[PDB]
């Protein structure tokens, strides 16, 4: 992402040539540097977990549908545990009203 | 339940019988019929049926 | 408004039998027919009178003129603006010579002569005409038509507007009809049709789909979204979100004024100003500072989709300035001009282009967001939050929209269906030979010469020599072929008639996947009812047993309501930094984004308090909480099929307390911290009590959901309930903290009442009760009890029936058809072999 | 660092551009009137009462297109063909003069962005205001350089025509005055509220999700390519 | 349960070329198969010299020991495309009658109950989607049998076996004989060699 | 053998690929990506390890950096220098630069693949074509038969004569099923009989063995399509 200093639109990369620098149709570069190189990347295995049920995670322990386990809740002692099962892996995340989380998002 | 004679209403356009009870004629032969009598070899049921018992008529050519 | 502790209620002696009550309760409330009476009675009260007054005001101005006087010479325009506000229907009336006696039609009377049991719709319309002349000049005619009827709109047998409304079922007899009949059909050339309950795609909704069907291979995931200003009734506009396999989004907005034309998405942002891709970008994003993942995967897809060109959109695509992109919009979009040339002279004509376009791009993007051009960065945000969930299902953080789902479906039926047609057959049937006629008038009498008398015959017999529709054949036409479900009412009996009227409908891996058993139908859908032969298989279903369709609420009172709330920060307040720094929940009423509440569970719960009571938001009203992406969603709009479900209270607020005792007991180590252990208490407030009393008449389910016993679940809540299949369960886990539920079901409630006639049917496989349930529909019987005055056709009347020795909850409300045969299993010499009888001569 | 509004700048932008101060302080504002109204200063809406109000946004976009354009006349030399107005102002200077125009040319982009987006989230008004005050100042701070003489003539030409052609855009969006309505060809013209030609064919909602895509293949529920009549279709029953 | 409390502390690993999701899947499917002993009630309550329902069944007359296993000891699984009842009503959730992320074998089709002994709400839905599933591809049948039945008998009609006993189109040879053996499909006996 | 012939492309032995817009001409400064500069520890090691294979100077300047993910990479047993080998083998207009195999089990496997100033001999965009190149990369196949999705082991019931003239049946016979039909390859490998490979697919049957081959094949699918209750053989004849 590299938005114009003058009129704030996007910023063609136009890797010429040991050096990127942004044109903009107005006219104006930046002199990209150094962390701009990068020009495309791909982690397998990655967007999930701890990013894409970042609100569904924080929001069981309220939801009344959710499965639970009759498991102790280390933090506040309550005798219940709100339990889930997540993705293709079927990562098992136990989680509490009080905040408790089971080290799993 | 439905039972025609020999005679009937006929199809203006093609001279076939008219379509089922309501209209006072028809009942069909189909394509999976004609496959089934072929099948058998038949060729004097589907002559008769198909040209006697419908729109039955003698072409001329040249 | 607190009630009684659920520890004391008693309920050990509450038996399935009693749950039967409850049932038979949600069953006379509904009425199990009154959906479609009270939507017809509604359409023809509040939506007509709308739909002819506010949706339909013409403005068209004519260029063709006579050179034969000065006037006619100097005078090349004329803007004509006539709009009717007056509109009345009254009860269908029999007059033989179409006048004078004026007397009452009758229902048997119209089914006997072949005639249309319809009433007059009166009219009156303020018609104003003036004449723009060359060098600024302008006059203005007015006039005010006195209040006529030319039209007849079919009328339902039931509705208040029948002659059978509020008679006496000895009356009724008298006048001919079926004391037990509830009506709710149109009387058309002799022969009696029922609108049925069409299936539609929720409104103001975003759906989203994969083009994985792989056919026209260059498109890619595709989010529509179909936006009503308000009622059921209203001009619906839908904007389109396509992505494409060029890296292109892609806003196609099909309305009326302006439909097919696929749109940059920037450019559609930049004509409402904000012109800048950051502020676009931050829009759609909702934050730029914030690095992540999901982040970054959208601001790499819009700059890609603002990078790459455009074929069509070529000259604008970066044009900075809003007002060309509004001119391009307005010459390629807008009719009458074939001229491009022509007005990049004339200052007045862009600007008037320009006006004209701003108008319908308020009133057609995103009017449920507003229709004044003060609410245009709103439609923006609402916009750039639509293009983010599209997104955001591309990453695979959401999967597509459920077709076949029914917590986005709505079943319109009878006001609906018909308020369309009457829409488009209004516009047809009444402009075109209304305006044709002013054109043809304008043709031949001079314009100055038009008094107010004159145009005032000029406005009703135009609408007078008028053949093609008269409202009446046109209508009829809608009614008898059929997006207005229709089916000739087939009366083989009283429950085939009531099934009819209780058919959903669709008119729509499809065929497959649309006929199953989708698991939001059980409580709503049938899930036994279905057809048995060809296509026709799971595409006509059936309302359940206590699932009725709820009316337009207070969409206005609940707003303002929600708006007043000190902990919903309105639109205004908070900016999208504003609403992911502090991670606010969206707040959405009809699918109208207003408002951000700083906890959506505990604004959901509040707001469900508050609908138990009952007083302050109307019970109908659905409370919708997405845990996943942390929104509140409330809905009152027509078409939601609510059902009643008992409410179960716990003490999970004392338990929790007396759990952290024990904890503390624990932490101070004393052994004892078991007394302070109590056990977890979930039940129902039914008591066997309120089931003797329904049963008694001295409760209904209006005093249920008074006092809180229940209350109406829709699909979209239903989601969000964890219900007990029956008390044997809740029973079952009475003191489990691990089965919290919030509703107990009573099983049945999922079957509707064609099923429900097949006695100990969880016995029977279940397709044996869907065949019995189109079985059911096709015994012969008192299929209507004023049959003799009837001139029925293919009709059997069966002299003797009764009730069935094993009968069931469907029998309390349809009339047995058939015998209670003494049938002997048994080989009896071969003649009752693959599904033969043997048949008693005697 | 404080700032305020100083009306003062803008009555002098008024003045060098021969057009009354309500016209410059109603930027973005003159939607629905006519430009007599906008002159005479009535009928002005009220300041921008919340951060939604798309006055904020348009006035916004008119800054933008400002330093859109007086980038382009910064920077021409790296431009394989610049746009019109530019190439029109530009076609007298030499190749080294172009290339001086990047030096010698003020940046007067200056902190707009950042200071009006944080003048909007925490004041609308104040943030409307200090847009036309920007604009105001830049126009103006181009148009009243000294030196030298021949990038003084090509900047107050840019600043007159640019600014002219942003007036003249937001006059453009403004209510038309009266006119005949003959320019488009053809023998009637519509309104913004033409009820009468409106596409019934929309009137009939779209209550299906994809009604645009058009399926040929043959529906695999259909008796199309079966042969069975009426009441004989009742052999292809269950069992 | 077993499985599931494998589950619960991440023991199941599964084989490569499956998920764990698939794989979980696949376990529960070949644990809840109903054994060989379910018979053994069954048998032990039936008198076969004298019972209507097992003499139809076991001589072939009608039906299938599936059919006497299900009306009475019990469903068992039920299975949509060689699978168990995959939550569509939401996310996670099977039905609203049971909770997200529902590990019990009930949750996904597991009918507990016969049909004599009675199914109970949840369990009747499962029977009726499977049901309807099998109308589906009763009322598919037709349709699609006929569009290939119709494009096969156009493409073969005209293969007439001729004096020679080949099968041929028009002129043109499409076999040297018609099974190779020139029999008629009617007149063949089955022999052991 | 069903592990050795199974398809094992590149994308399936890397964690992570990033693009990069730097090269590694060495004598010059460097110019390194912030986060990947701590490469240069054995980077600089790789040239010691490897003095035969200096870097061209016709390198350009489009790096692309891969993670090998070390427990796939035991778990199908490939050789880091088969992988190269393989890489090098299939693509002349890279230069490959790759870590050691250390087993270190804590420090990844990266392999930099630098492209070459003839790989830009395209009509299009300089980047559009190096992002075809990586695609190009991650999809070459490294080992196994191309085409075999999968390979599995089944018992076969076959028939065979013995020395006294019997025809015994034997359940002991061990073959593989694969997924995805590639007759050629299989042929071509040495473990599998040339001779009785029977593939499901009636077009690889038609054009590697011919049309009488192509008939038989079409009445075997037939026939295992009709199930168990079909129709006699003269019909699929
Ligand atoms: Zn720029
Ligand atoms: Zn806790």
């Amino acid at each position: 992402m590299k938005i114009c200093k003058a009129c704030s639109s996007c910023m063609v990369r136009t890797y010429v040539d040991g050096n990127i620098i942004f044109r903009c149709s107005c006219g104006e570069s930046v002199q990209g540097d150094s962390q701009n190189l990068l020009v495309s990347s791909k982690v397998y295995h990655t967007g999930e977990m701890e990013d894409k049920y970042k609100i569904f995670i924080k929001n069981a322990p309220f939801d009344p549908t959710n499965c639970q386990i009759k498991k102790d809740c280390p933090n506040c002692h309550l005798d219940y545990l709100t339990q889930i099962c997540i993705g293709s892996q079927k990562i098992i995340i136990l989680v509490c009203r009080c905040g408790y989380m089971s080290n799993r998002g | 339940r439905y039972a025609v004679a020999s005679y009937g209403p006929t199809d203006a356009l093609t001279g076939q019988p008219l379509d089922g009870k309501r209209s006072h004629g028809g009942l069909r032969l189909g394509e999976m019929e004609h496959w089934v009598l072929t099948a058998q070899g038949a060729m004097q049921t589907i002559i008769e049926k198909s040209h006697d018992d419908s729109d039955g008529c003698i072409s001329y050519i040249c | 408004i607190t009630y009684g502790p659920i520890e004391t209620v008693d309920n050990e002696e509450l038996t399935e039998a009693d749950m039967l009550s409850f049932i038979s309760a949600a069953v006379n409330s509904t009425g199990l027919i009154g959906y479609n009476i009270k939507s017809f009675d509604d359409l023809m009260d509040n939506g007509i009178p709308q739909i002819v007054k506010q949706m339909f005001n013409v403005d068209i101005t004519y260029k063709d003129q006579r050179d034969h006087t000065e006037i006619d010479k100097l005078r090349e325009s004329v803007q004509i603006q006539f709009n009717f506000t007056d509109v009345n229907i009254e009860r269908p009336q029999h007059r033989n010579y179409s006048q004078g006696n004026k007397i009452n039609l009758l229902p048997n009377k119209a089914r006997l002569c072949g005639l249309s049991y319809s009433g007059p719709v009166n009219l009156a319309a303020e018609v104003i005409l003036t004449a723009h002349y060359s060098n600024g000049r302008q006059e203005v005619k007015r006039a005010s038509i006195p209040p006529f009827q030319v039209s007849t709109f079919p009328i339902m047998r039931g509705s208040n507007r029948c002659h059978t409304h509020h008679l006496s079922k000895t009356a009724k007899k008298e006048i001919g009809e079926d004391p037990n009949e509830p009506g709710g059909y149109f009387i058309a050339r002799g022969g009696e049709w029922v609108v049925d309950l069409l299936e539609n795609i929720r409104f103001n909704t975003l759906h989203i789909h994969y083009h994985t069907m792989q056919q026209g291979n260059n498109e890619i995931i595709r989010g529509e979204f179909i936006s009503q200003p308000g009622g059921a009734f209203e001009n619906s506009s839908q904007i389109i979100i396509r992505y494409m396999t060029t890296g292109a989004i892609t806003i196609e907005i099909n309305s009326t004024k302006f439909s097919k034309l696929r749109i940059p998405w920037y450019l559609i942002f930049r004509m409402f100003g904000m012109t800048g891709d950051d502020s676009i970008i931050e829009q759609v994003v909702f934050d730029l500072e914030s690095n992540s993942l999901v982040n970054t995967f959208m601001i790499e897809i819009l700059e890609k989709s603002i990078h790459v060109l455009d074929p069509i959109f070529q000259p604008v695509q970066h044009e900075l300035n809003r007002e060309k992109i509004i001119q391009f919009l307005s010459e390629k979009v807008s009719k009458f001009v074939s001229n491009p040339s022509a007005y990049k002279s004339d200052e007045n004509a862009v600007q008037y282009l320009n006006e004209r376009q701003l108008t319908i791009l308020d009133k057609i993007l995103l009017p449920h967001m507003g229709q004044t051009a003060d609410t245009r960065v709103r439609k923006l945000r609402f916009l750039g939050l639509l293009i983010h969930k599209i997104l955001l299902v591309i990453m695979n953080v959401f999967p597509p929209t459920d077709r076949d789902s029914y917590r986005t479906k709505r079943v319109h039926g009878s006001g609906v269906s018909l308020a369309k047609a009457f829409k488009a057959i209004f516009n047809t049937s009444v402009i075109a030979p209304i305006i044709n006629g002013f054109k043809e008038l304008l043709k031949q009498t001079a314009f100055e010469e038009l008094t107010q008398r004159n145009i005032i015959e000029a406005f009703s017999a135009a609408l007078s020599k008028n053949t093609a529709s008269d409202l009446n054949r046109s209508m009829e036409q809608s009614i008898i072929s059929g997006r207005v479900s229709t089916q000739s009412l087939e009366r083989k009996n009283l429950l085939n008639t009531i099934s009819a009227l209780r058919t959903v409908n669709t008119h729509n891996e499809r065929a497959d996947m649309m006929r199953r058993v989708h698991a939001s139908y059980p409580g709503y859908i049938c899930v036994a009812q279905s057809a048995d032969t060809g296509e026709k298989v799971g595409m006509s279903k059936q309302l359940a047993i206590t699932a009725n369709v709820c009316t337009a609420g207070e969409v206005l009172s609940l707003k303002q309501r929600l708006l007043s709330d000190p902990a919903i920060q309105q639109l205004a307040d908070v900016s999208n930094k504003d609403i992911v720094r502090k991670g606010l929940a969206r707040v959405f009423i009809n699918g109208e984004w207003i408002g951000c509440c700083t906890n959506a569970f505990e604004l959901a719960q509040r707001y469900r308090m508050l609908r138990r009571e009952g007083k302050v938001v109307h019970p109908h009203t659905t409370i919708y909480w997405d845990s996943m992406v942390d929104e509140v969603e409330f809905w009152l709009d027509v078409g939601r099929l609510t059902r009643p479900l008992l409410i179960v209270d716990n003490n999970i607020e004392k338990y929790n307390q007396a759990c952290y005792k024990a904890a503390e007991a624990r932490k101070k180590g004393d052994k004892d911290w078991e007394k302070h252990k109590i056990p977890f208490i979930q039940n129902t407030r039914f008591t066997p009590q309120m089931a003797k009393d329904i049963l008694a008449g001295t409760l209904t389910l209006e005093d249920l959901v008074a006092q809180g016993i229940c209350e109406f679940i829709t699909p979209e809540e239903a989601e969000n309930c964890l219900v007990a299949f029956s008390i044997i369960e809740l029973r079952k886990h009475k003191h489990d903290v691990t089965r919290r539920f919030t509703h107990v079901d009573v099983p049945q409630a999922i079957l509707g009442l064609a099923a429900l006639v097949s006695p100990y049917a969880n016995c029977t496989q279940p397709a044996r009760v869907t065949y019995e349930t189109n079985q059911g529909r096709q015994t012969g019987g008192w299929y209507c009890f004023s049959w003799p005055y009837r001139v029925d056709m293919n009709r059997f009347f069966q002299f003797y029936n009764e009730m069935p020795l094993v009968k069931t909850i469907a029998h309390n409300y349809v009339i047995p058809n058939g015998l209670n045969t003494i049938v002997a299993y048994m080989i009896y010499g071969g003649y009752n072999q693959e599904d033969s009888v043997i048949v008693s001569q005697s | 660092e404080p700032w305020t509004f100083d009306y003062g700048k803008i009555i002098k932008t008024a003045k060098i551009l021969d057009i009354s101060p309500a016209v410059i302080e109603a930027i973005g504002a003159m939607e629905g009137r006519s430009y007599a109204d906008i002159r005479e200063g009535q009928g002005a809406p009220p300041p921008p009462t919340s951060m939604d109000d798309p006055r904020l946004m348009a006035v916004d976009s008119a800054v933008r297109i400002f330093l859109y354009n007086y980038n382009c006349l910064r920077h021409v030399s790296t431009f394989n063909k610049p746009p019109i107005h530019v190439e029109r102002l530009v076609k007298h200077l030499s190749y080294e003069e172009k290339e001086d125009l990047e030096k010698v040319l003020p940046n007067v982009v200056n902190e707009y962005h950042t200071t009006f987006k944080h003048l909007r989230v925490t004041d609308p008004a104040s943030a409307l205001l200090y847009s036309i005050e920007f604009l105001c100042i830049s126009f103006l701070t181009l148009y009243e350089i000294k030196e030298p003489s021949w990038v003084v003539n090509i900047v107050r030409e840019f600043a007159l025509t640019e600014l002219n052609t942003i007036i003249q855009s937001e006059k453009l969006l403004s209510k038309p005055g009266a006119f005949n309505f003959m320019i488009f060809g053809e023998d009637f013209v519509c309104s913004g509220e033409d009820s009468s030609m409106d596409d019934i064919s929309a009137y009939s909602s779209p209550g299906l999700f994809g009604e645009d895509i058009i399926d040929r293949l043959d529906d695999p529920f259909s008796i199309e390519d079966v042969d069975i009549s009426l009441d004989v279709l009742d052999n292809l029953a269950p069992q | 349960e077993e499985i599931n409390n494998r589950l619960l502390h991440g023991d199941i690993m599964p084989p490569i070329g499956l998920t764990t999701h698939d794989f979980y899947e696949k376990l529960q499917l070949n644990a809840l198969k109903f054994p060989d002993r379910i018979l053994k009630p069954i048998m032990n309550s039936i008198n076969p010299e004298t019972n209507g329902l097992f003499q139809m069944v076991a001589t072939g007359a009608k039906g299938s020991n599936p059919n006497m296993i299900h009306i009475m000891a019990g469903i068992g699984q039920i299975e949509i495309n060689t699978q168990r009842i995959q939550p569509q009503f939401s996310f996670g959730r099977t039905l609203v009658y049971y909770p997200r992320f529902a590990l019990e074998a009930q949750a996904y089709g597991f009918i507990c109950n016969s049909y004599i002994a009675g199914l109970t709400s949840p369990e009747f839905i499962f029977g009726e989607m499977n049901g309807r599933f099998d109308l589906i591809n009763k009322a598919l049948s037709t349709s699609s049998t006929g569009y290939a039945n119709r494009k096969a008998i156009f493409g073969l009609q005209s293969c007439i076996v001729d004096y020679y006993r080949r099968v041929s189109i028009d002129t043109r040879l499409v076999q040297q004989l018609y099974g190779e053996d020139g029999l008629d499909a009617r007149q063949l006996e089955t022999v052991r060699f | 053998i069903a592990n050795s012939i199974e398809l094992i492309t590149f994308e399936r032995l890397i964690l992570q690929w990033h693009l990069l817009y730097e090269t590694y001409s060495s004598t010059k400064k460097n110019v390194m990506y912030p986060d990947f500069a701590s490469d240069v520890e054995w980077m600089t090691d790789f040239l010691e390890n490897h003095p035969l294979l200096q870097p061209p100077e016709d390198i350009a300047n489009w790096c692309i950096r891969l993670e090998l993910n070390k427990t796939t990479m035991i778990l199908k047993s490939i050789s880091l220098e088969s992988i190269i080998n393989s890489l090098r083998a299939k693509h002349p207009n890279t230069y490959i630069m790759h870590s050691v195999e250390n087993t270190a089990s804590g420090i990844p496997i990266i392999i930099r693949i630098y492209l070459r100033e003839s790989a830009f001999r395209r009509m299009a965009t300089d980047e559009k074509i190096a992002v075809n190149v990586v695609d190009k990369l991650l999809n070459s196949t490294i080992r196994g038969i191309p085409g075999i999705k999968n390979a599995n082991v089944v018992k076969l019931m076959r028939h065979r004569v013995d020395a006294q003239g019997k025809l015994v049946r034997l359940d002991n016979i061990y073959a593989i099923k694969t997924n995805g039909t590639n007759i050629f390859g299989a042929m071509l490998d040495d473990n599998i009989d040339p001779y009785t490979i029977v593939s499901s697919s009636i077009g690889d049957t038609m054009e590697l063995y011919g049309i009488e081959a192509a008939r038989q094949k079409i009445i075997s699918e037939i026939r295992t399509v009709m199930g168990d209750k079909g129709p006699n053989h003269r019909h699929l004849l």
